[PDB]
Parts: C-alpha cells; structure tokens; sequence
C-alpha cells in the first residue's frame, strides 16, 4: 500500500554498489600494459627489493604490502 | 529451575529398559540416585550412587538393575533388568544439589516405566 | 571499515524494538492475534522498520560521495606524481618532489 | 518450644567492602563471546555490608551470644556467609514474624531441608542447639526451637535425608540471593572454597539460580537462625561457640542498576562494570567495551 | 548488461510441531461451576499448571454472556503455550461488567478490580440470576464504595478499617463521616437485568520467556533435521535449517541469542537437547543478457549461494534452466547457462570477482576471468 | 537527464497510492465521509505524500 517506496531504496544502494567498481577501476587501471622488471637488478646501486613483488611469497606482493594487509583487520 | 528430566517407557515382564534422567546441563551433585512410587504406597528407594562411585542398592534391587554415569554426557543411567510388574511405578531421579550443606533435591520431575504384560 | 560495520549494526538492532506495538517479533503477533488487529500492529512495525531502513540508505549516499571525492583525489595523484614529476607544492609530499 | 539466652554483652558492629561480588544470571537466555548490558537489580560495586560475628564473643575465654538481629527486606537481600562448621542453618521471612500474618521458613535441621509457609508463632531468639559433645559420645544432635505454633501451612517442601559428616581451616563460601516480585520468591546460590580469611575476598563469581517458588506472600523483615553448640542452662566448661566467632556472615541490599555483563565462549559470565560508579565506567558503558583509548 | 531482476528463496518443505508431554486436565470446571464465589473487594486467585486446557469448550459452551478476549483472540487460545493461568473470580451486576476492562475508570474499577494497561488475557461473565439471588436477599457479597487512593492493578485490600470522610478521626467507631467499610448488595429476584447477578471470571496468561506447563490440546511430530522446515517449539515458530549444535547450554537456558534479535539456539522440550536454528537461503538473481539486437539467450547468476540448492530454490520453474550448459560455482554464486572458457579476454559483462561473461562465437554466452591487458618487457 | 526524468515520474506516480486509507482520491474521500473520519483519512494521505 506504500507504492515504490522499496524500488529507490536498492536502486540507490545498486548505484553505490556500481560506483565503488568505478572508484577502484578509474583508480587502478591507469596502464594498457603490463610491464616486468627484469631478472637483473643493476638498477646503478639502487635496491627496490622492499617494494618490488615477492616471488617466494604465495601471494606476489611486496613485503610493505604484506605489512599493510596484516595491519587492517 | 535449573535441572529437567524426561523419558519412560511401557514393558512386558522379563524385559530390559534403559531410562537415563537426562540432565539438562553439567552439574554439580554428591548422590544422583533412582526413585520409584506406585499408587497405594510411600516412595522408596531404588539404587544410588554418589560422586565418589559408592553405589547403594536396596534391598528387592540386587543384581538384577545397575547404575552408571556419563560424565562426558553429564547423565546418571540405571540399566534395568528382568522387569516384573511388582516393579511398576512412576520413577523418578532426585539430584543432591548442594544447598545449606545438601537438599532441595530434584525428583520431582520423572518418568513413567510400567512393566505389565497387557 | 569501522564506519561501515558499525552502521550496518545499529540497522540490524533496530529489528528488536517496538515502535509503539505490543511485541517487535511479527510472527508473535501474527500468532496471537486477529487481522483486525494484527493489522494495527503491523502498521505501526512497518512505519519504524522503513523509517530506519530510509536513515541507513542516506547515511550510505552521503558516505558514497566523500568516498568517491576522496577516489577521485587519489586517481589525480597516481597521474599526477607517479606518472610524471609534479611541480605543484607538497601536492606530493614535502620538499621538492623527484618521484 | 523455646528458650531463652542467658547472656548477652555488646560490641559494636563492623563494616567490609564488596567489590565485585554479587552478580547473577539476569535472565535464562544464552550468549557466546559478547557483551550485554542488562537492567535489573544488583548488589552495586563497593558497597558497604554490614557484618556479623555468628558468636557475638565478648572475650576469648568462652563469654558469648548469638548475634542475630531481625533486619529489613528492601528490594532483595544479597547474603553471604563465611563458616567452616555449618553453624549457619537458614532464615525465617515475613513482616511481623507472628501469628497473624504469613511467614516463611527455609531450616536446614540437620536431617533435611525444610521449606514451609504457616502462620507460625515465632520467639524473640529462634536459634537450633546442637549437642555435639553435650552426651557421652562425640556425635552431633540437633534441636528444632524456631516456633511455637504452625498454623495454614499452605507450602510444603523437604528432602531426602542426608547426614553431614565431618570427622580446621577449610572455611567456605555459600553466597545467596533472595528476591521477591509478582508473588514469586527467587533463590541463587554458588559454593566456592576458601581458607584462612577474616573477611570475604575480592574476586568474581556469577551466582546461577536455584529454584522459583509461588509462595505469593508480603515480605518486609526477615531473620537468621544459627546452630546453638551450647546448651542454655549449663553448656560446658568454656568457648562453648566454635572457634570464638570465626563463622561470620554479610548483607546487602540490591537497587535497580545498570551492569556491562561479559560472556566468554563457554557462556558463563566473566566479568561486568557498573555503569553509574565512577566516570570511567560511564565511559566503557557508552563506548560499549571494556578498553578506553585517549 | 546484469540486471538483478528478483530475489529467490528455498520454501519450506515441512512444518513440525513439539510440545511438553504433559497429558493432564486442567481444573476449569472447580472455578466456573463453584456454588459460592467471592466477594468484589475480596475475590478469588487460583493458579493453573501442568495441566492440557481446551478452551474451545469454553468458547462453545453459549452458556456465558461475555467472552471478550484482550491480547490474544479465543479462536487461537488452543494453539498458544502460557506458563501459568491465573483465574480469578466474584460477582457483578450487569451494569458493571463493563468496568472490568482495562484503561477504564469506575467504581469497581478503581477501588475493586483495577487491570493493568497492558493486560493479556480474558474475562468471563454470565448471568447467574438462579443461582446466587435469594428471595430475602442475597446480602453476602459485599461493596467497596470509599477508599483512601485507587488501588494498583491485580491489588487486593481486605482491612476493613472505617475510613474518615471528615476531619475527626473514626478511630474505628461509626458515626459523623464514618461508614460501614463494606456495603451490601440487594440480589432480588425483583431487580431488573441491570442489576441481576452475574458471575465474572478473569483469565490472565503470563506469556514469558519460561517453561510453560499450561499448553493447549496440540500433537507432537517427530524432529527432522538438515532441512528447510517450519518449526514451532514451545510455542515459538519460524523457519530454518536445525543442526547439531555445540553450544553448552546451562541446565537453566532455553534459548540462544547473539545478536540480540535472533534466536540461533533452542531446546526441544521433550527431549532436553540443543539445536541451532539457520536461516534456509536467500539470494538475488540476475540475467546475464546481450542486447536484443544480438540474441534471445540469457544467463543467470543466483548471488552468494552454494548451489547444490539452485534447483529446489523456486509455471515458471526453469530451476536448472539448462542443465546441459555446466554450472560452476564462482565468488559471487554459481552461473547458470554459460560455458566456462581458458581465454581471457577484455571484460565487458562484470559479473564478479574477476569472472566476466561476453557473448561470442555458433555464438553463445561464455564464462572467462577477465585479462588485464596486453603482456609487455622493457 | 535519465536520472531527473525517473524521479520526477516516481515522484508524480506516488501519489496513486493510499498509504493505509480507503482511497488515494481525495475529493472521493470528501464526497462520501462527514469530517470525523474524513479527517482521519486525509492524516493517512498527507502522512504519506509529505
Ligand atoms: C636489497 O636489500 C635487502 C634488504 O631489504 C637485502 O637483503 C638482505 O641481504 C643480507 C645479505 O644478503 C641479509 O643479511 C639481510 O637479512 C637481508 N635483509 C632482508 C630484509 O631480507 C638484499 O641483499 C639487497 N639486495 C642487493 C642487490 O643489494
Ligand atoms: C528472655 O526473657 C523472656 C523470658 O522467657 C522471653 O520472653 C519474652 O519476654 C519479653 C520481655 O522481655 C515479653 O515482652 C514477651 O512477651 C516474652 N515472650 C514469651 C514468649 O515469653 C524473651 O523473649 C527473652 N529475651 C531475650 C532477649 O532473649
Ligand atoms: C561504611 O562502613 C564504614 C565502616 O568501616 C563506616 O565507618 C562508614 O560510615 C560507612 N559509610 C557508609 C556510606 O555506609
Ligand atoms: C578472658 O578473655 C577476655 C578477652 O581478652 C579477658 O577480658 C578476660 O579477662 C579473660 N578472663 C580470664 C579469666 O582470663
Ligand atoms: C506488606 O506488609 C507491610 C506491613 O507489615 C506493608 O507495609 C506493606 O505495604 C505490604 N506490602 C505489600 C506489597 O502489600
Ligand atoms: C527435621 O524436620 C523434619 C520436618 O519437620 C522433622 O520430621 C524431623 O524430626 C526434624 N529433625 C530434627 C532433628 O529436628
Ligand atoms: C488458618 O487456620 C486457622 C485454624 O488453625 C483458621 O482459624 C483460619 O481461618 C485459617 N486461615 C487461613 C487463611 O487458612
Ligand atoms: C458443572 O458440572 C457438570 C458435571 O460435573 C457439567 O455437566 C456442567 O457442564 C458443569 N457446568 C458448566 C457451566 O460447565
Ligand atoms: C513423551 O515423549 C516421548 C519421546 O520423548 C514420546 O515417545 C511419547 O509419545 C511422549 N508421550 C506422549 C504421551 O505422547
Ligand atoms: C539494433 O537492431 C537493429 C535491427 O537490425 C539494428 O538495425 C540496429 O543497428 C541495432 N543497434 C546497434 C547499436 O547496432
Ligand atoms: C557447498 O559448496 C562447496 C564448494 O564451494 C562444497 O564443497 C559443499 O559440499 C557444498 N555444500 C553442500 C551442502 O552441498
Ligand atoms: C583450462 O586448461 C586446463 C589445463 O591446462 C584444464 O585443466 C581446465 O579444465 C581448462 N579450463 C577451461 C575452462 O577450459
């Protein structure tokens, strides 16, 4: 007996839900390519190692972004 | 409130039953024993045993009903056997709560168990 | 992330309240009672459960926008100082920027 | 029938704290590692109990009397008691303790439990004499001098019979509740071990229920009924009471508060605030925690 | 595109009941046929438990005038569970009947029989003109009329203290502003309808959160569990899925609360185990479609469940809509209608953590995880 | 423009509901009740249109 009052709510909550994709996809997605450093590391003594992926780790993230991901709950 | 108890059982004379007073919850007690009580006369005692494993039987009960406790199950279990129909009654279970130093037991919720051949 | 979950709780706790009826349980009620007056309840249920769902759904909007202001902010920094080098003034970070 | 005592004395009488003692199941519900404040009537944080010798000692020789003075009934009474002979034996409750008015009993004579709501004629010192070594044998015997009169014993309860045995300094602790609303008297109870302590410790213990009675009766005053170890013409030699006084009870009284009760993973209560006590209290009940950042 | 088109749920497949094994009769006739009942100041209180009520009789029985009910209809008196009843009785003219209500103020009303506000409960009332008038008066039911405060609700004054109308005390002597403290009543057969006997009973029922021992002529079917049923235990129903719970009850517990508003736990009464209490299922469901330009074929996704359930969910039952086209489960639910494809390609259709859907060649709707762009080295 | 002209149509179409009265007309509701309860049913209607 309210009519549409049940519609705007989830199309409002749809919209938000769809808008967070854009957030992170206008965010992120900034490079056609995808790019690889290579296996050597003559960077002229500059050591990336902290932030460069980490191969041992099952998870190819950086040892910041592990410390990042452990310290949000 | 605290405890409940439920069950019981119709048989035939010469049958087993096996009526566990189901605790509702762990509990503390020091002599969680068996009651009985037909029509016509006072309630008396069965068997008992106590938390120290002394098991007290009267004296129409020897060898023939036995008493064991499930302490991962928290339930007391009579095992009843060769039933005659001298044994009907409505049993029951009282529970030695400690109040005061011991009492308010809690027989008064029990089972039905009639031996009867008809 | 505390924001979120803290709103989606008071919203789940306001299913336990009355709004003026008899009982918040609607099975109660339904139960207990006749549609003559079931419906009188329920009414009154109703009009509390969308009041509270309506408050959450604008708290979430207005959230939703600072949310996106703050993406947008990050999506002109990635362009801005890790793409290129910015000579705009602690836009990225104190001191003269180099990468 | 009843008896009188002989001697009396004075001393005036003493106070002890109650931190954190007192707390029972509010409801009959279940919850697992959360939270949950409850309105209802406590025992509130640090209050102050009125203490009681159970022999009134004038001095060490054996010169006594029994210290049980009838008191009020406000709301509920959070009772407490410290013994390790079971000199404590039960209450009495009512408003004017006499024939014309209902009052209830709850004695534990030595043989059984006894809870039985009569128009009883009570005496000035309702108290049970024991004689523990009166005969020639060491064995206790009990004595039943509560009332004179039984009249409409509308409720009747008693138990099986049990006997204590015995055969000193595993004192214990036997906290009770009592309260009193829509006609229904409620008991909560819990045991604890203890040894060689003057008064009750700190710590924390929630006290679950015992039983719900339909007694359905006016309670205003209520009394204690303590074991005689003495006789009352002659007892003994000296210190015919145990130990000069060692056992020991408290009350308090319970008012509509506000706790933060906390249930851990097993269900059982754990700890709990009180929000109208101190500021940081009224913190962690509004903040909803037990922690407080700057 | 996606469009969430409805919301699915698995229906109930069964309904079971469970109640105490009380098998007892409780004693309505002992407070409706008594040859002598109570006075208006006075009355009467008599407990009920343990005991089956079939209160249909009462309802058919058209031997009582009035059968207003408050707080619950007579009609679904026989399907409740209460903890206790309290019945309640005395005798009324006709006229005053209506003071028995509550929120009404009356003689009887405020100095007699106050209800509560909030009262749950009924009250019976019926003529008793053949039983408790006397040809000489029946003087022996009595009359409140001068109190010194209205009394509270379900309050009984029994003193009968002459009370002070004036500013001299009484001291308990009648006289100068000092009345009788209980008036009679003139029961005649020469009275009129209006002030004919009748007798008035009260039912309260105490609907709480307790073992009830007072529940209605009803069946107890037997506990099946690992399935969607409609349960009804101790008078509480709903719907849910009933495992084996874990959870160590205490021997005075009933229920299981966590968040306050849901009952994830409860006991069976007859016997004392614990069962947890699951909602069955619910989901959105969305339809994965290219334009109407391209095609007429559709996919669906049912959103968060495990479906081994999809076909028993919920004439439109497509439920497996086409069971050749192998379903899988991804993040977001399982995709009915798509095949699963290695290539990854540029999302077009987002379904959900990182699964897209396009519409491909002969031509068909596939399933890929979506490519992040051309693979590149500097 | 999408989003202006759905809202603007919800928000014309919602006034065909009765929020709990007997009709959402209101000259039907003041042609048939006298002012006790058509006052009652015009509460409900303007309740739900504010
Ligand atoms: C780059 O830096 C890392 C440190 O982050 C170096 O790793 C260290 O290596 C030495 C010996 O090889 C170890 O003793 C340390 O424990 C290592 N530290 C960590 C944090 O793992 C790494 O060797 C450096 N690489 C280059 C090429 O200089
Ligand atoms: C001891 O004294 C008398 C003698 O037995 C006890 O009896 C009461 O005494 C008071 C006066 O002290 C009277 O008002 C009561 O009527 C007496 N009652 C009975 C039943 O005799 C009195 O109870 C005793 N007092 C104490 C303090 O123990
Ligand atoms: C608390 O008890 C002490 C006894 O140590 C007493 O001196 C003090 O007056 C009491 N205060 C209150 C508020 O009861
Ligand atoms: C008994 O002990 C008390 C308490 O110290 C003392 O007052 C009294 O003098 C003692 N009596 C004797 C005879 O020593
Ligand atoms: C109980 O009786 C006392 C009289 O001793 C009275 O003052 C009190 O109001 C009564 N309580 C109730 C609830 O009637
Ligand atoms: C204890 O009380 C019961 C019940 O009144 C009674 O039968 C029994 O004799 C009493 N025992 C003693 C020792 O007083
Ligand atoms: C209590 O018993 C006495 C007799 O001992 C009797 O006179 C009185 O009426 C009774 N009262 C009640 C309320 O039962
Ligand atoms: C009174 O009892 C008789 C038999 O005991 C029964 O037939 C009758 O219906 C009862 N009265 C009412 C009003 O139910
Ligand atoms: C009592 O419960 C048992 C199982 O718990 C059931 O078999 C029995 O039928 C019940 N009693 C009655 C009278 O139905
Ligand atoms: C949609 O279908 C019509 C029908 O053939 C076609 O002419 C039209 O171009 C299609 N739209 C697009 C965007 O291709
Ligand atoms: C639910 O799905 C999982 C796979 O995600 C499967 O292992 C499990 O068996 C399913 N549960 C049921 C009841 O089919
Ligand atoms: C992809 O290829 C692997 C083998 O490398 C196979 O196991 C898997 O089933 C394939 N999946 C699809 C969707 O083709």
């Amino acid at each position: 007996q309210y009519g549409s009052f049940c519609t705007q709510l989830n199309r409002a909550l749809t919209g938000i839900a769809v808008e967070q994709d854009k957030n992170t996809q206008e965010v992120f997605a900034q490079v056609k390519q995808i790019y690889k450093t290579p296996p050597i590391k003559d960077f002229g003594g500059f050591n990336f190692s902290q932030i460069l992926p980490d191969p041992s780790k099952p998870s190819k993230r950086s040892p910041i972004e592990d410390l990042l991901f452990n310290k949000v709950t | 409130v605290q405890l409940q108890e439920s069950g019981g059982g119709l048989v035939q004379p010469g049958g087993s039953l096996r009526l566990s007073c189901v605790a509702s919850g762990s509990v503390t007690f020091n002599s969680m024993g068996w009651y009985r009580q037909a029509p016509g006369k006072q309630r008396e005692l069965v068997a008992q045993i106590t938390a120290g494993g002394d098991t007290h039987y009267a004296d129409s009960v020897k060898g023939r009903f036995t008493i064991s406790e499930h302490r991962g199950k928290n339930a007391v279990y009579l095992e009843m056997h060769s039933l005659k129909p001298e044994d009907t009654a409505v049993y029951y279970c009282h529970l030695q709560v400690p109040f005061l130093g011991g009492g308010y037991d809690y027989w008064g919720q029990g089972t039905q168990v009639t031996v009867s051949s008809g | 992330v505390n924001q979120n979950a803290q709103a989606l709780n008071t919203l789940v706790k306001q299913l336990s309240s009355n709004f003026g009826a008899i009982s918040s349980v609607l099975n109660d009620i339904l139960s207990r009672l006749d549609p003559p007056e079931a419906e009188v309840q329920i009414d009154r249920l109703i009009t509390g459960r969308l009041q509270s769902l309506q408050t959450y759904v604008t708290q979430q909007l207005i959230r939703a926008a600072e949310i996106r202001a703050s993406a947008n902010l990050a999506a002109t920094k990635m362009s801005e100082c890790v793409l290129g080098q910015s000579k705009r003034v602690d836009f990225c970070g104190k001191g003269y920027h180099l990468m | 029938q009843c008896v009188n005592l002989t001697t009396r004395t004075q001393l005036p009488p003493a106070y002890t704290n109650s931190f954190t003692r007192g707390v029972y199941y509010p409801d009959k519900v279940f919850r697992s590692s959360v939270l949950h404040s409850t309105q209802d009537l406590f025992l509130p944080f640090f209050s102050n109990v009125t203490w009681f010798h159970a022999i009134h000692v004038s001095g060490t020789n054996g010169t006594k009397r029994f210290d049980n003075p009838v008191l009020p009934f406000n709301d509920g009474v959070y009772f407490a008691s410290t013994e390790k002979s079971n000199i404590i034996r039960g209450w009495i409750f009512g408003t004017t303790l006499d024939s014309k008015t209902q009052s209830l009993l709850i004695v534990n004579n030595a043989t059984n439990v006894v809870i039985k709501v009569c128009e009883f004629q009570f005496c000035n010192d309702p108290f049970l004499g024991v004689y523990y070594h009166k005969n020639n044998k060491s064995w206790m015997e009990s004595e039943f001098r509560v009332y004179s009169s039984a009249n409409n014993c509308t409720f009747e309860y008693v138990s099986q019979p049990f006997l204590m045995d015995l055969e000193g300094n595993f004192k214990n602790l036997r906290e009770f509740v009592f309260k009193n609303i829509d006609g229904y008297f409620k008991i909560y109870s819990k045991h604890t071990p203890i040894n060689l302590v003057r008064d009750l410790p700190q710590g924390f213990s929630a006290l679950e229920p015992l039983v719900d009675l339909p007694i359905g009766i006016n309670i205003t005053r209520f009394q204690t009924l303590l074991a005689l170890h003495r006789s009352y013409l002659t007892p003994g030699d000296s210190s015919s009471g145990w130990t000069a006084g060692a056992a020991a009870y408290y009350v308090g009284y319970l008012q509509p508060r506000t706790f933060l009760l906390k249930y851990n993973e097993n269900g059982t209560i754990t700890d709990a605030v009180d929000c109208a006590l101190d500021p940081l209290s009224e913190t962690k009940c509004t903040l909803k925690s037990f922690t407080v950042e700057k | 595109g996606i469009y969430q088109t409805s919301n699915f749920r698995v229906q109930p497949t069964e309904s079971i009941v469970r109640f105490p094994n009380i098998t007892n009769l409780c004693p309505f006739g002992e407070v409706f046929n008594a040859t002598r009942f109570a006075s208006v100041y006075a009355w009467n209180r008599k407990r009920i438990s343990n005991c089956v009520a079939d209160y249909s009789v009462l309802y058919n029985s058209a031997s009582f005038s009035t059968f207003k009910c408050y707080g619950v209809s007579p009609t679904k008196l026989n399907d409740l569970c209460f903890t206790n009843v309290y019945a309640d009785s005395f005798v009324i003219r006709g006229d005053e009947v209506r003071q028995i209500a509550p929120g009404q103020t009356g003689k009887i009303a405020d100095y007699n029989y106050k209800l509560p506000d909030d009262f749950t409960g009924c009250v019976i009332a019926w003529n008793s003109n053949n039983l408790d008038s006397k040809v000489g008066g029946n003087y022996n039911y009595l009359y409140r009329l001068f109190r010194k405060s209205n009394l509270k609700p379900f309050e009984r004054d029994i003193s009968t203290e002459i009370y002070q109308a004036g500013s001299t005390p009484c001291n308990g002597v009648e006289g100068f502003n000092c009345y009788f403290p209980l008036q009679s009543y003139g029961f005649q057969p020469t009275n009129g309808v209006g002030y004919q006997p009748y007798r008035v009973v009260v039912l309260s029922f105490e609907l709480l959160h307790a073992p009830a021992t007072v529940c209605g002529p009803k069946k107890s079917t037997n506990l099946v569990k690992n399935k969607c049923v409609n349960f009804n235990f101790n008078g509480l129903t709903g719907t849910g899925v009933l495992t084996e719970s874990n959870k160590k009850f205490l021997p005075f517990q009933q229920f299981g609360r966590d968040i306050a508003d849901t009952t994830d736990a409860v006991r069976d009464p007859q016997t004392l185990e614990i069962l947890d209490i699951t909602p069955c299922s619910f989901g959105g469901v969305s339809v994965i479609t290219p334009g109407t330009n391209t095609s007429n074929q559709v996919a669906v996704l049912y959103q968060g469940v495990n479906c081994t359930e999809v076909p028993v969910a919920i004439t439109p039952t497509w439920r497996v809509y086409s069971t050749g086209s192998n379903v899988f489960q991804t993040r977001a639910g399982c995709l009915i209608g798509a095949e699963h494809v290695n290539n990854s390609y540029e999302c077009d259709i987002p379904i959900g953590a990182g699964i897209c859907a396009s519409y491909q060649t002969s031509q068909s709707i596939i399933a890929y995880t979506m490519s992040l762009g051309a693979e590149n080295s500097v």
